[PDB]
């Protein structure tokens, strides 16, 4: 894992790119107001201040994600388990990615193979974060011209625990990267050459969360066609 | 009222840029990625394209390149509006027919000045 | 230089710390306005929007510094030289650090050993950035209880070029760090334990700038007492 | 009107926090580092200390510790207002006598609520 230092330096630039997206909005609307003081009514001004507050919240979160990363590398993150219904947990996650998936005309689907009161002893916030990460990547890495772009959550329970699959007809993942995509800061060359927004952190965070539950995450995909992400979480003790 | 194709993957940016553009009386058509953009170009010709670079599905450079290889598209003025710092990126975009390149974050007034300059040429 | 990976991970947390300082101001004033819509007059509102715009500019700059870092590591930064008067260049730099040095009651002093129309063929913006970095560190790392805290710029020309010294009666620098303080992401343990704001980038950037002029930078200091930074820039061709 | 010692190394924060505090009629005394703070404490006792952690010259924890070792100082209520995320840092500050710990960025209203709660105890 030497070449890891070459990854961390490409990440610095990627951090500036995504941090300056909400900053654009903030400095934008703020200048809009500061100039159009007469023209603006004091009720659209409210609408404008709202989005500044919300956008400064978004970049607070992007920083929080950086901390939670270094909270896992430094190895101190606590996992607060409880009994949750995964059916409504993933439904909440599917509903959270609605507007993002709509934009790029990606269909979000949830399918359960086993009757739906599926309960498990897991961290409700941390598992959601895993779902969102995978779901997002599903949308983020969809094919250029594929008639119907979709992301599919398949929820099943078997093999001594619960099994979650996140399927997409997307750009697929090459063989040499099938393992390395879970490394910190690792992005597949394609993401770099085709200017895809990203950090290389999502999956590294995701993996550590899954394995802190004593579970496992892997990927089965072929470069042209479809990517499937497998998340397994054990149930009994 | 002129028509503008706004291409960017951030809704907040689109919503913001749309407000400044519509304030000057222009009609705005939004596209959230490179492919969406090209689909909308096939069934109408806008007076201006405001173009982001880093997007899912299709990036801005790909768009810039695909605009060039068509006669009806390569004459449409393009402002590249990107969160990318580079002088290589600016130079590349210009060589692919982009008129102006503006770094994010930017001044909405100076943006408006530059939009008007290209619509009155 | 193996342990460099351990430094880059402490930097992630340090980046969040300094980025969320101007963000505090932005989300602050923005909430102040959004709530006190009636109470606020439309002329203090101007004063408030101004500082939001300026503070979002400050964090734009903090991101710019991160790029310029990775612009030197990736090795593409162009140096635009011209003939500048260093006397007024450092005076401008001394005047730029005025309010910061005042705060922590640090005296900023400029002294020239050679008559003052000292000209050199150098990048006016990049050298200033070096001056500011050293000057800032002068203030940033001053002694707890030293009657009069000072930072001193001594400008002289000798030894085949121009010699700039930045002196401070500050916390000093240990022997093992005398060389390593110019490495990327390197901060002396003291900076970490005593919660001093910083990134570990300043000097790494500074060094690369100095050496791109074909010059050299070193430090002579003793841990208790005083630190002197030497910047040498050659003149003839 | 109660008196508050505002300790922080960022002028913009001080200026902002001062405005919210003075809006509620309070008198504000500003300190830009841990040492400045302690100098001002020796020649007056405030009703509240708003304290930053990461500062040059002297950090907030050092302050917290030096406040404890004096009788006239260890009863003054302290809000720690820091850009540091940690649960270890919150716990440490509390064990050093800090009443509340608030993470930056924060809500100026909730801050004001917490200030009033400690000044009416
Ligand atoms: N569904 C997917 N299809 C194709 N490639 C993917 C998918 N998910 C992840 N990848 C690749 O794995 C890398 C790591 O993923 P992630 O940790 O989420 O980083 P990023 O922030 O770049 O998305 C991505 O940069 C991308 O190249
Ligand atoms: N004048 C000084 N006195 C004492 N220590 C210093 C001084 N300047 C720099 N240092 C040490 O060298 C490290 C590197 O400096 P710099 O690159 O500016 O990083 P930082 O962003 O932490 O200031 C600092 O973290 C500090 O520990
Ligand atoms: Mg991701
Ligand atoms: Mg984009
Ligand atoms: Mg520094
Ligand atoms: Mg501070």
């Amino acid at each position: 894992l030497k070449r890891i230092d070459r990854m961390k330096t490409e990440f610095i630039a990627n951090i500036s790119h995504e941090l300056r997206t909400p900053l654009t909005v903030i400095k934008g609307y703020a200048e809009m107001i500061y100039n159009s003081l007469g023209e603006l009514d004091l009720s659209t001004l409210k609408e404008f201040l709202e989005t500044i507050i919300e956008q400064s919240n978004h970049l607070e979160n992007l920083l929080n994600e950086l901390l939670d990363f270094s909270r896992l590398e430094r190895k101190s993150l606590q996992i607060n388990r409880e009994k949750v219904d995964l059916c409504d947990l993933v439904e909440s996650a599917v509903n959270a990615i609605k507007e993002f998936a709509s934009s790029h005309n990606v269909n979000v689907l949830f399918e359960s193979n086993v009757p739906c009161p599926v309960e498990a002893y897991i961290d409700p916030t941390r598992i959601r974060q895993v779902l969102l990460n995978l779901l997002n990547n599903g949308v983020k890495y969809s094919k250029k011209d594929a008639p119907d772009k979709y992301v599919k959550v398949i929820l099943d329970e078997k093999d001594g625990g619960v099994l979650i699959i996140v399927e997409d007809n997307g750009i697929g993942i090459p063989d040499h990267a099938k393992d390395r995509i879970f490394e910190q800061f690792y992005r597949v060359d394609s993401s770099l050459t085709y200017e895809v927004p990203g950090t290389g952190l999502g999956l590294a965070i995701t993996k550590e969360i899954v394995e802190l539950h004593g579970g496992r995450i892997w990927v089965e995909s072929e470069v042209g066609k479809g990517s499937r992400f497998f998340v397994w979480i054990p149930k009994d003790r | 009222s002129k028509k503008v194709l706004l291409v960017d993957d951030s809704a907040p940016i689109r919503k913001m840029v749309s407000f400044v553009l519509k304030k000057e009386g222009y009609e705005v058509i939004e596209a959230e990625n490179g492919q969406i953009a090209l689909e909308k170009l096939s069934e109408f010709t806008p007076d201006l394209i405001v173009l982001d670079i880093m997007m899912p599905v299709m990036d801005g450079f790909t768009v810039l390149k695909k605009l060039q290889e068509k006669e009806e598209w390569k004459r449409i003025p393009v402002i590249v509006l990107t969160a990318k710092g580079g002088e290589e990126d600016e130079s590349l975009a210009l060589s692919l027919g982009a008129r102006k390149v503006m770094r994010k974050p930017f001044s909405p007034s100076q943006f408006i000045e530059e939009v008007k300059h290209l619509l009155n040429e």
